[PDB]
């Protein structure tokens, strides 16, 4: 299929009305972020020699 | 850059090789439609909020907080005067309170 | 396609294999630039049919409906002023879809200011959208709503000083 970007959303614009929040929803998001790498050491006369 | 909506605080937790930030944001909801203006007219002087907005439910207006619905009742107190209504485009008319007048009257 | 030089090349290893798997991945890594980039918001926000702003215009931004491609004139201008094995991969994301996408980023942040992007899309008036602006600057809300008429004035002026000089620097 042809992929949708999102929901269509008309915002009800008008130059005298405003949108006023009555309530709040404390919400809880995860980022992982990676840190660090395997410390790898490589001796490289026993590789390539042994 | 601290999660999606107005950021509050973040809990850092360890992983492998990494680190998770548990981030704990504040999310408005049940928004409400109000008709709003950018000033009341008063005694032939323009008022605007000091730290609100102007909100009117249909008969009656208020000054409430931007991102939490609490009307409360315009008065000098939360309102700065500046200039005349005739300069500010779409200023309405509404009675401006004054908490100071029931002193003198009594 | 010579058989003799890939027996020969057999000798070397998986060479090609991570030649291909890190040419793979940057392929991969274009497209999620893009998705973080543009893919910021998953509403598709339209602007209303009326485009009362209170003196401020956006025609030079907003998408064209004369165009095909649905860019705005900035966006078509600066289209048109960009210019044995291999194979060049497409791109995850359309340009007219790229543009849609910066199309709802513009919708929202005319008709709600900040608002969608912390949540659901709160509508207001551009100009106390500006005036909060304003306050965010620590210049109060009278200066904005009194100048109100130059403000929008010196904004459509310099975004037509950006479209010809734009148009004018190569
Ligand atoms: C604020 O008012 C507007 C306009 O009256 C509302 O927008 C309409 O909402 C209905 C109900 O879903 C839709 O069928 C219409 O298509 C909407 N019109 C537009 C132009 O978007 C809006 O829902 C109201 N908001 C609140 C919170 O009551
Ligand atoms: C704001 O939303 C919260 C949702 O978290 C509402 O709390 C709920 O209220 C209903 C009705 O009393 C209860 O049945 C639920 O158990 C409540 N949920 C929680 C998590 O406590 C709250 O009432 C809403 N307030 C307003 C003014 O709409
Ligand atoms: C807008 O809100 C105000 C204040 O909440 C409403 O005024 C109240 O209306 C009730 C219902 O009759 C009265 O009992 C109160 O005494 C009123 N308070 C004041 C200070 O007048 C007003 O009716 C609301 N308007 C709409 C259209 O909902
Ligand atoms: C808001 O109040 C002002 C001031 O009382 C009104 O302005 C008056 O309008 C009438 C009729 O248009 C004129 O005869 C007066 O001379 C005006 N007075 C001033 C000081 O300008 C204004 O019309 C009111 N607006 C609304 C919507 O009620
Ligand atoms: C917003 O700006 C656009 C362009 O800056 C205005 O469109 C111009 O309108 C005049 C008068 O009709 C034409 O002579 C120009 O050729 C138009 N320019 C373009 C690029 O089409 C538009 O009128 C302005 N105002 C509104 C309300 O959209
Ligand atoms: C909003 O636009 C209408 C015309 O559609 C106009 O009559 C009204 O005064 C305007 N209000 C403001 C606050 O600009």
């Amino acid at each position: 299929y042809t992929m949708s970007l999102g929901a269509e959303n008309s915002v009800a614009y008008s130059n005298n009305s405003i949108a006023i929040p009555t309530n709040f929803t404390i919400s809880v998001t995860t980022e992982i972020l990676p840190v660090s790498m395997t410390k790898t050491s490589v001796d490289c006369t026993m590789y390539i020699c042994g | 850059f601290c999660g999606k909506g107005y950021h509050l605080m973040s809990f850092p937790q360890s992983a492998p090789h990494g680190v998770v930030f548990l981030h704990v944001t504040y999310v408005p909801a049940q928004e409400k439609n109000f008709t709003t203006a950018p000033a009341i007219c008063h005694d032939g002087k323009a008022h605007f909020p000091r730290e609100g907005v102007f909100v009117s439910n249909g008969t009656h207006w208020f000054v409430t907080q931007r991102n939490f619905y609490e009307p409360q009742i315009i008065t000098t107190d939360n309102t700065f005067v500046s200039g005349n209504c005739d300069v500010v485009i779409g200023i309405v008319n509404n009675t401006v309170y004054d908490p100071l007048q029931p002193e003198l009257d009594s | 396609d010579s058989t003799e030089c890939s027996n020969l090349l057999l000798q070397y290893g998986s060479f090609c294999t991570q030649l291909n798997r890190a040419l793979t991945g940057i392929a991969v890594e274009q497209d999620k630039n893009t998705q973080e980039v543009f893919a910021q918001v998953k509403q598709i926000y339209k602007t209303p049919p009326i485009k009362d702003f209170g003196g401020f215009n956006f025609s030079q931004i907003l998408p064209d409906p004369s165009k095909p491609s649905k860019r705005s004139p900035i966006e078509d201008l600066l289209f048109n002023k960009v210019t044995n094995g291999l194979t060049v991969l497409p791109p995850l994301l359309t340009d007219e879809m790229i543009a849609q996408y910066t199309s709802a980023l513009l919708a929202g942040t005319i008709t709600s200011g900040w608002t969608f992007g912390a949540g659901p899309a709160l509508q207001i008036p551009f100009p106390m959208q500006m005036a909060y602006r304003f306050n965010g600057i620590g210049v109060t809300q009278n200066v904005l709503y009194e100048n109100q008429k130059l403000i929008a004035n010196q904004f459509n002026s310099a975004i037509g000083k950006i479209q010809d000089s734009l148009s004018s620097t190569p």
